[PDB]
């Protein structure tokens, strides 16, 4: 009775939306497209494990 | 809005209307109260300077000149009361006004609520039905042979008469209906 | 497709054998069932048409038109039974007989495989309409309206008959499939120019093309409500259907014979929209609206592109539904106050709120609010015209602004303001009228949900 | 786009400075800020224009809300010529309106400043129409002028409203709504500016007088 | 003394600035009396039916009927072909058609000539 | 809520208050049935000023044709009550 | 909370509204002063604007009006 | 997933960086992601598992329809109605297939533009080139046919283009 | 209809009309939701002059300010890799003419 | 700015044209000029997806600032040293551009005066 | 499944529930305005999360969930762009709408 609004108006709608996106929308190519994540020097890739080298010996204009 | 108009205005009526208009527009120009009082006293002195002119021709010439000056010097955005014909709330509540005859078409279940109100309504309707013919005949008697010449209506004069043509004046919806 | 034709022919004796107090019920129920049956025609192919027999075929252009006809019959029945209450039983049965015969002729017209049979049915649709208008109209102008409706149509249609028999003597067939497969170009000669004009003018006067439309305000204003419904929703679309059919044999002559009709359509679209701004009769405004929308349809058919044909089909269906709804909305007020003048009854939103909601939705679809199929058709036609020439957007643009103006003018004049003081006989809306408006409006949005069913064969 | 925005902002700021209905003044202020947004788009700074949209929403909405509070208290009166001294009679409304006016005028470190200041200093350091720059500066002066008019007329001086005083702003809904928008109008600029990635090249080198141009014209 | 205000079609002359209402005659007063009498008689005729208890319906207004009939049905019977009527009809019904025809024909001839020479940049123009 | 339900007593009190703040009218000699021309000896301009003062007090304007007619505070109170639908 | 009309007197004020108004005015002024004390460069400019006239021809590489 | 062929709709190898926390403060995004996972992704996964369990107990297949190749419009006599009908149907099917090919290429292009972010002008050159080629081919084949198109009109267009190309080639040879 | 007296007791208050009186031919143009011919404070033929003067002056001044622009005393912006030749559209098989920037 | 007044009122002949600049060879007055170098690789800039306009000679400082911002996400007040370094590099770039403009004006004024006075020598 | 898309769609979807409830016995009571205001506030606090995701990693998305209709070479589909502009404007608009609805609960009390 107290917090039933958060169940029938947030939780239930997000269950239907996540199910519809995970198993129906993403079952076809190019339906959910995310721009590629930025890569910076000194980063390591999760999948390949490749590390990116550093950046050409800064002139140190301190 | 309540009085029947006349065939024309008189010279003093025109002067009074111009005086009111000029005072209102001067108040629009003079926002503050003390400045408005100063210039309103000046305006009243100016108005009553020529109060004693026995030549009506020159009086109307002065009125013409004053109207021309007012039109040149009026405020382009004068103050209007909110419910006046140019105000921000002029006809705001007209959509909430419902004529009384609409109650005749309510479903009997709707009329089951409010029994006493509808009993009073029936009493009022019986009163109107009884008084209509006397109203019509009084209007017939009091009307000159060549039709009415003004829009003024006579009152009730007899024992238990009612002023003719009263139903739609008495049963106005309201000024704040809902 | 006799599974649809025969049940209507059975509607006839069912009406003439019913009890005196069950004719409306029986006609409505069985009309709705026939509409449900006709709903099966929407299962169309991607390459050719459904060729039921040597006589009847169903395309992706005529199936929505047939569905619209069969759906319009019950609505006309509900709209007619109010003002026909004092009529005798025999005359009520005759009115229903006229409506049934009109539906039968329309159903056979949209599926005839030959052009002469199509001509005979498309011309047979005249008699029931003329009888309905001239017998059950209200005012004395109905006789002149019937004469205008008859002769404007026949003066265009008879040269079409001559041209059709000539074409059959020349090529040996009028069957539409043979005509399409064995098509040959038209040369540039005076004989071919006049053949083009004979094949086109009847459908032009049916739309009707601007300058040839004077019959339409008369006929659509003087008719009873069912007459107006079927005149605006289905009978105007005969011209568009016939023009898209006949243009198959008119190439490449159309490439330049379309110019006068295109200019007439665009400018007269502007003119009829402007006419809608100063109209004292509420029904004449809806009639001139129909003229403007049909001018757009004419442009789309004349420029001869796939997008223009898709837009023409969608616009024809949408306009049929919208204009029928608007006519019914106006007839409700007419039945209340017995006058067609628009500024007589005002502030009706105060007295009838749900009817005001119906008015708002109808006038929103009239101005083509997205994503209604009205706007889908209008936008497809506008894009096709822009590809045809970039300067059409100006004329098209002006029309969009004007249409919104007069639609909302109608809405504000009828629903807003203050109710006239002297009119005290404005009774609450009946269940029948609300059901009529709902059955008009819900299919529009349902079709918006799935728009490929009204986009024609070029989809 | 740049010229259309410049003429729009100047014309509407010029119309606003002599209006007597308070809602009209706020509407003309909104139109002038839209003109400034168009000018920002015209100098190829779309992200600054978006940031200005997000910044302007807060204080414009709260200014209209304070106007509505004043209108409701004084029996649906909108003319400023009949609004007297509400600085003391309406303390919370006065505080909110003052904060909103200061933010609209791009007072330093407020929400308005993190967009309007950068917009002005980016108009100054670009190859642009000179007339558009002049109209932008005149309009950003007229903004402070119109804002001043509302405060002087609506909150300072002596009462001019009818004598049956019904002024009452003690209602939790009004207080909570305006307080939320006020916290926004104070801190959103700093938070959002520091929490977005750099999508522009900043102007790090300005003559001192041109760096203070917006402040100088506002003060004038 | 002061700058003068001159009336226009869309900004008319005020009543208080009208010379005709400042030099009046007893004939004018008589005319005003007759006008008020006619107005009052019409008002009484309306109000008698307006307050009638047994009246259900719409009070018919002959003025509204006359207005609509004049705007719709009375026009053609009162039409004469005159030089003014003929010239205005010819102009406003013929000129726009050939104006738009010339515009569209010129535009399409230019486009077709450009297409023939192979320089229109029709790249990516899949849909028409 | 909104403004209270204005009553006839309040209307009369406010009208008399405004009239007793007028310098050309003596307070005690003024009564609720006092005539402006006969009893109090005021001209038309003073009546116009009084009508404008009433308009300011109640926050609403009165049409000139209606305004010209009122001559005593009773007429002013009655007009105000009829305008604002005051019955108690 | 109940506040009744006053009729030509200063309206009734509850302590909470003045407390809130003063609190928010004070927090705005504190925010302005603090953010100026810590971010003065955002108003005064951060880097010195140089003067072109004081640049020698050696580093700007212009010939001595002879070649 | 395996729902579509990854050769028709290719994607780059999806390199994503590892998280490198540099603050003592917690990351609210990680906490919110854990909450969303445990509260939304698991019940949805259980419902999907139940639905797939029910589906596995009733398995049936539908087959892509195969069409043979028939004579084209070029191998048909002038008035032969039946061969013309078959050729026209086959041509219409090929027109639909070509439209779908263009659709696939356009989907590739749009996905590339979204995926590459701020480097799309350089990183999507190949997809743009493919779309330009396919668009040019499609335009030559079907543009300007207009409504009432058919295989005969397409053949006439192709013959006209071949005639123009042959004349241009022979005149350039004489140069 | 806007010029009619709003303080009169019209039969139709919104339309400001009386029952049975002659109706103007162009009433639907004058319904006061539409064209208004009410007297203005400033004369017609004076409002037009001021508005047209403002518009023409603004247009002329914008043209003048365009042919007399405003800018900072700086050189063009300098980009490292041959004005980012590969970034603004690629074309990696033409070897563009080198763009070289020198220190100062 | 004064340069605008000098160009639109004074002698526009010796005033640099912002659109057409420079008009002199880069090695005209200088004996030799160092080629301006770059620190960030094209591949690094592409991977960071900066912008077509932020890929200037100060791009490496921007890359460092973006990496530090992503690493110090919740503490959005920790990227001050990197922001200052990027701003300093951009200020040096603007100083260089001002110098280029300054160089163009003197050369134009010097070259035109020198050639007109040589013509004067040839006129006597 | 990277909750960004699901949260961005839920923010927009939950705004329509009070519209679907407009023909229920909540629209005839005096609790409807507070119900709508609560719905809008909930939508705002839900939309605050994708904004945080963007401010952390710069994540952006496009979602083409429903294919409405297809032309010969043009495909029309219900598609949502969830870049910086959308994920920044949605929370601001929702916050302002929440404040303005709570204000309207007092301003339009007599309507
Ligand atoms: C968009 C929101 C999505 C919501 C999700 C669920 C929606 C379910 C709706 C189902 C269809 C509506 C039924 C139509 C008949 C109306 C019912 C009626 O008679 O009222 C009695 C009923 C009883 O209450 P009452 O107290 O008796 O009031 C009676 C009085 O007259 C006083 O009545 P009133 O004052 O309350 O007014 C009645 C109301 C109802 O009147 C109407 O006008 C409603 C009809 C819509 C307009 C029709 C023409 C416009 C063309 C658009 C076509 C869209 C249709 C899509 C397909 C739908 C298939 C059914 O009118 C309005 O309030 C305003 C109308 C202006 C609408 C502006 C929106 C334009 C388009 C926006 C986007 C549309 C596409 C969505 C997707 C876009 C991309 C993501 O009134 C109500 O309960 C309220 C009506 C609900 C409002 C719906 C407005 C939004 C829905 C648009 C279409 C649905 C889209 C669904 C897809 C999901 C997204
Ligand atoms: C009110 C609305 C009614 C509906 C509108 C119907 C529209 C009908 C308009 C017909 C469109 C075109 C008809 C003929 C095509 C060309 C017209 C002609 O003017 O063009 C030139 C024709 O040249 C001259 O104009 C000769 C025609 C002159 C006589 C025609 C009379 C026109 C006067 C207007 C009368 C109004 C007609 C409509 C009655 C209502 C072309 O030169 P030419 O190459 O040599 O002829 C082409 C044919 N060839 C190839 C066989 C030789
Ligand atoms: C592009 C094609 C057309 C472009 C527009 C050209 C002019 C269009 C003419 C429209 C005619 C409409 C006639 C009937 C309209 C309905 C009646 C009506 O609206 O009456 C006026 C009505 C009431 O007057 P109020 O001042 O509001 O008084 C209220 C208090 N009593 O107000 C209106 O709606 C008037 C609106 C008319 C505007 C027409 C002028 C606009 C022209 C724009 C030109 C500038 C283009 C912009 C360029 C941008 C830069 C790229
Ligand atoms: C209600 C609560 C339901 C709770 C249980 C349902 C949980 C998930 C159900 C999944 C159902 C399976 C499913 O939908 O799969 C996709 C399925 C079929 O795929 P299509 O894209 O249609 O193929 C092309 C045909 N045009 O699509 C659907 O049926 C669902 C579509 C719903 C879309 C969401 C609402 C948007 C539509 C609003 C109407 C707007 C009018 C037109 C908008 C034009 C936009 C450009
Ligand atoms: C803001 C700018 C607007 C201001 C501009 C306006 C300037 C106008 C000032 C000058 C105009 C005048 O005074 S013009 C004065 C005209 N003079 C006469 O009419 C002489 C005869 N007197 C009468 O008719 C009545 O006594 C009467 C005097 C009406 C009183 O009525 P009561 O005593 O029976 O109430």
């Amino acid at each position: 009775r107290h917090s039933i609004f958060a169940v029938t108006h947030v939780l239930i709608p997000v269950w239907i939306i996540h199910y519809y996106l995970k198993y129906h929308v993403t079952a076809k190519p190019y339906t959910v497209v995310e721009r590629k994540p930025r890569i910076f020097p000194g980063d390591t890739i999760l999948e390949t494990g490749e590390v990116i080298p550093l950046m050409k010996e800064f002139p140190d204009q301190h | 809005a309540f009085s029947a108009p006349a065939a024309y205005l008189t010279h003093q009526q025109k002067v009074l209307r111009l005086y009111k208009r000029a005072l209102r527009h001067l108040e629009s120009w003079c926002v503050h109260r003390d400045k408005y009082r100063y210039f309103a006293c000046l305006m009243r002195a100016r108005f009553d300077e020529h109060k004693n002119e026995k030549d009506m021709v020159k009086a109307t010439q002065l009125l013409r000149q004053a109207e021309e000056e007012f039109w040149y010097g009026q405020h382009p955005q004068p103050y209007i009361f909110p419910e006046s014909p140019g105000g921000t709330s002029y006809e705001r509540y007209e959509c909430y006004k419902v004529p009384e005859w609409c109650l005749d078409d309510w479903h009997p279940s709707e009329k089951a609520m409010y029994p006493d109100y509808f009993a009073k309504r029936e009493q009022w309707k019986r009163l109107r039905r009884e008084s209509w013919e006397r109203e019509v005949k009084q209007l017939q008697e009091e009307t000159p042979p060549g039709g009415p010449r003004t829009e003024a209506l006579p009152p009730a004069r007899k024992e238990g008469d009612l002023p003719p043509l009263w139903w739609h004046i008495v049963t106005r919806p309201r000024e704040r209906p809902m | 497709m006799l599974k649809i034709i025969i049940p209507t022919t059975m509607l006839l004796p069912m009406t003439w054998m019913s009890k005196h107090n069950m004719i409306w019920i029986n006609a409505t129920v069985h009309s709705l069932l026939i509409s449900l049956i006709s709903l099966s025609l929407l299962n169309q192919l991607g390459e050719n048409s459904l060729n039921f027999s040597l006589t009847f075929f169903s395309d992706s252009l005529s199936a929505p038109l047939l569905v619209l006809t069969t759906w319009l019959l019950p609505l006309m029945l509900m709209a007619s039974q109010s003002h026909l209450s004092k009529e005798t039983t025999t005359r009520k049965k005759l009115y229903i007989t006229m409506l049934i015969l009109l539906q039968l002729f329309l159903i056979m017209t949209f599926t005839a495989t030959e052009l002469i049979l199509f001509y005979i049915l498309f011309e047979a649709t005249l008699v029931p309409t003329l009888i309905i208008i001239t017998r059950w109209g209200n005012q004395t102008e109905r006789l002149n309206a019937g004469l205008y409706f008859l002769f404007y149509t026949l003066a265009g249609s008879l040269p079409l008959l001559v041209a059709l028999v000539y074409i059959q003597n020349t090529t040996g067939s009028l069957n539409f499939l043979i005509i399409h497969y064995w098509s040959h170009p038209l040369s540039n000669s005076w004989s071919n120019i006049f053949m083009w004009l004979a094949c086109i003018m009847a459908f032009m006067v049916k739309m009707p093309l601007y300058g040839l439309h004077l019959w339409l305000p008369k006929a659509h204003v003087e008719a009873p409500i069912a007459g107006s419904m079927v005149l605006a929703a289905v009978l105007l679309k005969l011209g568009g259907y016939g023009m898209m059919r006949i243009t198959t044999i008119l190439n490449p002559l159309t490439n330049y014979m379309a110019y006068p009709f295109l200019m007439l359509s665009m400018w007269g679209m502007i003119m009829t929209s402007s006419i809608c701004l100063r109209q004292t009769d509420l029904k004449s405004l809806i009639a001139y609206s129909s003229v403007s929308h049909m001018a757009l349809v004419i442009v789309a058919i004349m420029i001869q592109t796939p997008w223009s044909f898709m837009g023409a089909t969608a616009l024809m269906i949408a306009h049929g539904l919208t204009s029928s709804m608007l006519f019914c909305l106006a007839n409700t007020n007419y039945e209340r106050v017995h006058s067609r003048t628009m500024i007589l009854a005002r502030g009706l939103q105060t007295l009838l709120p749900l009817m005001a909601t119906w008015w708002l939705v109808a006038s929103l679809t009239n101005l083509a609010l997205p994503p209604s199929i009205n706007l889908i058709g209008e936008l497809f036609i506008i894009t096709a015209s822009f590809s045809w020439s970039n300067i059409t957007i100006i004329l098209m643009g002006m029309n969009m602004m004007i249409t919104a103006l007069y639609s909302l003018y109608m809405l504000i004049t009828t629903q807003r303001g203050k109710y006239t003081h002297h009119i005290n006989n404005i009774k609450p809306s009946f269940t029948r009228e609300n059901a009529l408006m709902a059955l008009h409006i819900l299919p529009l949005l349902l079709l918006t949900l799935n728009p490929k069913m009204i986009l024609g064969p070029l989809y | 786009t740049l010229c259309l925005g410049a003429i729009t902002t100047l014309f509407t700021a010029l119309c606003a400075i002599t209006q007597n209905d308070i809602k009209k003044i706020v509407a003309f202020s909104t139109s002038s800020q839209l003109g400034l947004m168009m000018v920002t788009i015209g100098i190829n700074q779309p992200h600054l224009a978006f940031l200005h949209i997000c910044m302007h929403a807060f204080f414009k909405a709260m200014l209209f809300m304070c106007s509505g509070s004043i209108i409701h208290s004084l029996n649906d009166e909108q003319d400023i010529r009949k609004m007297g001294g509400l600085y003391k009679a309406m303390p919370f409304t006065t505080t909110a309106l003052i904060i909103g006016s200061l933010a609209l005028t791009g007072m330093p470190y407020l929400t308005g400043f993190y967009s309007k200041d950068l917009i002005i200093e980016a108009v100054n350091m670009s190859y642009t129409n000179a007339w558009a720059l002049l109209m932008t500066l005149i309009a950003t002066s007229l903004t402070a002028a119109y804002s001043t008019r509302i405060i002087f007329f609506a909150f300072l001086g002596k009462p001019r409203f009818p004598p049956l005083v019904l002024i009452n702003e003690n209602n939790p809904l009004l207080i909570n709504s305006i307080k939320r928008l006020l916290i926004g109008s104070i801190f959103a600029g700093f938070i959002i500016s520091n929490n977005i990635p750099p999508m522009t090249v900043p102007n790090t080198t300005m003559p001192l007088y041109m760096k203070m141009t917006a402040l100088i014209v506002t003060i004038m | 003394s002061f700058p003068k205000y001159k009336p226009s079609r869309l900004a008319t002359l005020p009543a208080t600035l009208d010379p005709a209402e400042y030099d009046i005659s007893p004939e004018t007063r008589k005319a005003q009396a007759e006008r008020l009498a006619i107005r009052s008689r019409l008002k009484r005729e309306y109000l008698l039916q307006y307050n009638d208890p047994n009246r259900l319906g719409v009070i018919e207004d002959p003025a509204l009927i006359r207005w609509t009939y004049a705007r719709s049905a009375n026009i053609y019977p009162n039409f004469r072909p005159t030089p003014k009527t003929s010239l205005l009809g010819a102009l406003f019904g013929i000129g726009p058609l050939f104006f738009w025809y010339y515009v569209f024909k010129t535009d399409r001839d230019k486009k077709e000539k450009l297409i023939q020479e192979g320089k229109l940049d029709q790249t990516f123009n899949i849909s028409y | 809520s909104d403004a209270p339900p204005l009553t006839l007593e309040a209307i009369k009190d406010r009208v008399l208050y405004v009239l007793k703040l007028y310098d050309k009218i003596d307070p005690e000699k003024l009564s609720v049935n006092s005539h402006f021309m006969k009893d109090l000896g005021l001209d038309s301009l003073d009546q116009v000023e009084i009508i404008m003062a009433m308009e300011d007090e109640f926050g609403f304007e009165i049409p000139d044709i209606d305004a010209e007619k009122l001559m005593c505070p009773q007429e002013i109170v009655d007009y105000i009550a009829d305008k604002k639908d005051v019955y108690e | 909370v109940h506040i009744e009309p006053r009729y030509r007197q200063f309206p009734q004020l509850t302590r909470s509204q003045l407390i809130q108004a003063e609190f928010f005015s004070a927090t705005m002024w504190f925010w302005i002063l603090w953010r100026f004390w810590h971010d003065s460069d955002a108003v005064l400019g951060h880097f010195p604007y140089p003067d072109p006239s004081q640049w020698t021809d050696e580093e700007l590489g212009i010939l001595p009006d002879d070649e | 997933p395996d729902s579509w062929d990854k050769d028709v709709y290719p994607e780059p190898p999806r390199r994503t960086p590892a998280p490198a926390p540099q603050t003592s403060l917690p990351n609210p995004v990680t906490y919110l992601t854990k909450i969303f996972d445990l509260l939304v992704d698991r019940p949805v996964t259980l419902a999907r598992e139940f639905i797939e369990q029910q589906h596995a107990k009733n398995r049936y297949y539908y087959y892509h329809r195969e069409f043979r190749r028939v004579p084209d419009i070029t191998e048909c006599e002038e008035k032969d109605i039946l061969c013309m009908f078959e050729a026209e149907m086959q041509w219409r099917r090929d027109y639909k297939v070509d439209q779908e090919i263009v659709n696939i290429i356009q989907e590739r292009l749009k996905a590339c533009q979204q995926r590459e972010g701020e480097s799309y002008r350089q990183n999507c050159a190949k997809e743009l080139e493919q779309f330009t080629q396919v668009s040019k081919a499609f335009q030559d084949r079907y543009s300007d046919l207009g409504a009432h198109y058919s295989a005969r009109k397409c053949l006439a267009k192709q013959k006209q283009r071949m005639l123009a190309e042959r004349k241009a080639a022979k005149e350039a040879a004489a140069a | 209809q806007q010029e009619r007296d709003p303080w009169y007791d019209w039969d139709h208050p919104d339309l400001r009309l009386n029952w049975g009186e002659p109706i103007h031919w162009d009433l639907d143009m004058y319904i006061r939701n539409r064209v208004d011919t009410s007297p203005t404070p400033v004369s017609w033929n004076t409002m037009c002059k001021h508005l047209f003067g403002f518009v023409a002056f603004m247009l002329f001044m914008f043209w003048v300010g365009e042919i007399y622009p405003s800018y900072q005393p700086v050189g063009p912006k300098q980009y490292p890799y041959n004005d980012l030749y590969l970034e603004r559209g690629g074309d990696p098989t033409k070897e563009p003419e080198p763009v070289v920037h020198y220190e100062i | 700015g004064a340069h605008l007044a000098r160009r639109y009122l004074g002698d526009a002949s010796k005033e640099p044209d912002p659109l057409r600049m420079p008009t002199f060879p880069p090695d005209y007055g200088f004996p030799e000029r160092k080629e301006r170098e770059m620190v960030a690789t094209q591949q690094e800039m592409n991977d960071a997806q900066l912008m077509l306009q932020q890929r200037d000679y100060c791009a490496h400082y921007l890359i460092q600032l973006l990496k530090c911002k992503r690493d110090s996400f919740p503490n959005f007040l920790a990227c001050k040293h990197e922001q200052h370094d990027w701003d300093y590099c951009e200020h040096l770039d603007y100083v260089k551009r001002m110098k280029e403009f300054e160089r163009e004006r003197r050369l134009l004024q010097r070259k035109k005066r020198r050639e007109q006075r040589e013509a004067e020598m040839a006129r006597g | 499944m990277n909750p960004f898309a699901s949260l961005t769609l839920t923010t927009l979807t939950i705004l329509t529930i009070p519209i679907m409830m407009s023909n229920s016995n909540i629209y005839k009571t005096n609790l409807y305005p507070n119900y709508v205001k609560t719905t809008v506030s909930y939508a705002f606090t839900l939309s605050l999360v994708p904004l945080l995701m963007f401010m952390h990693t710069g994540q952006e998305m496009i979602i083409s969930n429903w294919h409405w209709m297809t032309l010969q070479t043009v495909e029309l589909s219900l598609s949502f762009k969830m870049d910086y502009f959308s994920v920044m404007f949605i929370p601001v608009a929702l916050f302002v709408t929440w404040s303005i609805m709570e204000f309207s609960m007092w301003y339009m009390h007599s309507d």
